[PDB]
RNA sequence: GUCGGUCCUAACCCGACCCGUAACUCGGCGUCGGGGAAAGGGAAACGGGUUUAUAUUCCCGUACCGCGGUGGUAGGUGCGGC
RNA sequence: GAGUACCGUCGGUCGGAUAUCCGGCGGGAAGCUGGGAGGCAUCGGCUCCCAACCCUAAAUACGUCCCGAGACCGAUAGCGAA
RNA sequence: GCCCCGGCGAGGCGCAGGCAGCCGUCGAACCGGGGAUGCCCGAAUGGGACCUCCCGCGGCUUGCCGCACUCCCAGUCGGGAGGGGGAACGCGGGGAAUUGAAACAUCUUAGUACCCGCAGGAAAAGAAAGCAAAAGCGAUGCCGUUAGUAGGGGCGACCGAAAGCGGCACAGGGCAAACUGAACCCCGGGCCGAAAGGUUCGGGGGAUGUGGUGUUGUAGGGCCCGCGGAGGAGCCCUGGGGGC
């Protein structure tokens, strides 16, 4: 027990405790950076499935980022009218991994595993990335996540490797549809999305 | 003060609670852990509940009180989990504990239960 | 730097021969990254003399060169004809 | 000069010549401004076998 | 050692953090730290001679600054003038 | 294995056409007596499968390089440079 | 240009045909293998650059070590990571216009040139909530065909697949949860051992769950019951032979 019940309580949180346990603690986030490290995550029930063990090696990273989609900036030189467009434009990643990468950033040593949403707003969102040292022993030492410190997995959030960077390079779809995307984007020139 | 905290304990209750885990946990049956103490509860092997107000985030203990007052189980609270674990016979600390099979420490749990029961009403 | 190593050269020129005479000087070429007081130790272990005074310039062909004088207890030419010349 | 003569000798006779070819080279540097000229390249390379040697000693 | 750089700040600029950006070698407010004037501010040398070619830089003669010392006094415990 | 499957709407993209994939906004489940697909939507029948966590060699692409070859050029040619 | 081990076996001192001279028979030059030394700038990193040059702070005995920024494990000491470079190939994002349509605006050029970021000797994908149709297949990826087809489109100019069939090559494993409950991992020092490995002391973590079991479809696993008790496939080199 005790994890069915914290996911219970988080799969609408309008109807449970925790809606305004969020009205208090977005107050309290708002004034925090952008990226900053906690102690324990906030689903734990949603981490420990996505991969989290409290050993030495994992460190737990809260994101915030703004909501809706892009502005493009103008044009100097001339168009033709299919492309002026500049305010309804939106992106091709998620907020999510867009999160995941700033936190990558900030924590260069790291190597991100997976992330989780924690809570939204009227101008923000924020994330809970998990990220992982792949130098220390206690992580090599377990064969679950001693893969991590292999030679081609460094850049994974920004290759795409990312479970959020798979939803958005459409591998979750297999057969019918999905004529375009494997084994990459390239090999078909950006015609997948 | 957090929110799953439906009353006050003093002093009184809580050092006695505590001490009533140690005789406990030195002669009769203790489950240390959240995860432990809701299977017990669930499966009604729990006599006593024991929980922390020292606790970040509260959705770890939120669940705890509605079922035990369901079960008509008692509960008790107590403001740190480093005391309540070292009473329990750990190095870390716990952030729930149930008592089961009690010995030496029946009547502590007597009294404890009508205060608690005086308490809430 | 360190003595035996800052000393390259002893110069040969008209000059330096009339300094010799006159002044009781020395000309040397020198290592660029040496100091007055590195050339001072220098002169006094590979010599065994007593120095006065250091003068310094680099050339237009990348080289220190030093004007040496010693203490009048001591005299260049005796060194000079130690030396080859 | 023959690292094998060179090799029956301490530490100290290694920089006492060192330090006495070091003056040699300098003095005949000067003199060639104003025969045999091939001192200054085997005096170099002299040095040279001199000072590796006494890097091995000190490193065993 | 004494000429000038080297020091100080000016208009101005950079770095780190911070906020933005799909991103950056791009954009920017504030805090912190640092740079920025061989005609601005700013310790201290003047005459004669010497060389094919340098000299307030070398030689003679007469001097001055800054650090550190040795030895004596002023003073600590002294006066003159409405 | 939940802001997930799904539903509407906006932008982009695709051969994907009332029937491609990606993203923003507003709503939103069941959860083993369960759930998904079967080219408009829906009802019934039948057939196939169990998403929303992870790793994985071989067969492949390249040639700032090497070996080896040539119905290639033969100093205004052949690489811009014998 | 300095040293050592080997091969070759008499001359040698770069392109580069000179004067004068040195090295070598105690085995050179040359060739293969391994070591030493290795100025300043530069990621450039103790702090600064109108000139690849300057200015410093601690601790030990002129000589030396250490001291960037952002981060992990610790914590009053220390131990570690990243940063820059690389023809073409590779993953992920942003994104034109000339031109063609005999003008042009939807289309085309084109997800192109170019821009931003991240990796390697290959990368990426990969083990069905799939394909199909009265029959059946069985992870991914590449070639040849399917086919200028289905199908999109001022239905104009034009754009444009897949399944299957024939072949190359072949391979499958692990978590989360249920049920147990510290039975567990790492650092540093010490004793066995040739080593692979095993045993004690002090610290860091872990009850917000370390370790074990467990992993899938006309279901699979756990708890309960009975019966039975082939994890024995792999790690190392004091050894003895072979081939390259």
């Amino acid at each position: 027990g005790m994890y069915k019940y914290i996911r219970e309580a988080w799969k609408s949180p309008k109807k449970s405790y925790v809606g305004e346990l969020l009205k208090k603690r977005m107050i309290q986030w708002r004034r925090d950076p952008v990226v900053k490290r906690i102690e324990r995550p906030t689903r734990l029930d949603r981490a420990r499935s996505l991969g989290y063990q409290a050993k030495q090696g994992y460190v737990v990273v809260r994101v915030r980022v703004r909501r809706g989609g892009r502005k493009r900036p103008r044009w100097k030189g001339g168009r033709k009218p299919s492309k002026m467009g500049m305010v309804k434009y939106s992106p091709k990643k998620s907020l999510q991994w867009i999160a995941e990468e700033k936190a990558a950033r900030k924590f260069p040593n790291l190597e991100v595993l997976n992330s989780y949403w924690v809570g939204e707003d009227g101008m923000y969102k924020w994330f809970e990335v998990i990220m992982v040292d792949p130098h220390h022993p206690v992580i090599k030492s377990d064969p679950k996540i001693a893969w991590i410190a292999g030679k081609a997995h460094k850049g994974r959030v920004f290759r795409g490797l990312t479970s959020a960077g798979k939803r958005s390079r459409g591998l979750l779809n297999k057969g019918k549809g999905a004529e375009k995307v494997r084994p990459s984007i390239r090999a078909h020139q950006g015609k997948g999305k | 003060k957090p929110s799953y905290v439906k009353f006050e304990v003093p002093q009184e209750l809580a050092e006695k609670a505590l001490e009533a885990v140690e005789i406990a946990r030195d002669t009769g049956r203790i489950r240390k852990g959240t995860n432990e103490t809701t299977k017990a509860v669930e499966r009604g092997q729990a006599k006593l509940v024991i929980i922390a107000e020292d606790v970040d985030p509260e959705e770890i203990v939120a669940h705890l009180p509605p079922l035990c007052e369901e079960k008509e189980i008692p509960y008790v609270y107590v403001p740190s989990k480093k005391e309540l674990g070292a009473a329990a016979g750990l190095e870390v600390p716990a952030a729930s504990v149930a008592i089961i099979e009690p010995g030496k420490a029946r009547e502590l749990v007597e009294d404890i239960a009508m205060k608690v029961k005086e308490l809430m009403k | 730097m360190d003595p035996y190593k800052v000393i390259i050269r002893p110069l040969v020129t008209e000059k330096a021969v009339s300094l010799i005479e006159r002044e009781n000087k020395l000309t040397f070429i020198v290592d660029r990254r040496a100091t007055k007081q590195d050339i001072k130790r220098a002169v006094e272990e590979m010599f065994n003399v007593k120095v006065a005074k250091v003068n310094t310039l680099v050339t237009m062909k990348g080289e220190k060169k030093a004007y040496v004088k010693l203490k009048p207890e001591y005299d260049a030419s005796e060194i000079a004809a130690r030396l080859g010349l | 000069m023959k690292p094998s003569e060179i090799r029956e000798m301490s530490i100290e006779e290694i920089d006492k010549k060192i330090r006495e070819l070091r003056l040699e080279l300098a003095k005949e540097r000067g003199v060639l401004t104003m025969e045999n000229p091939m001192v200054i390249r085997n005096l170099r390379r002299d040095i040279a076998r001199l000072l590796t040697i006494k890097r091995e000693k000190l490193r065993e």
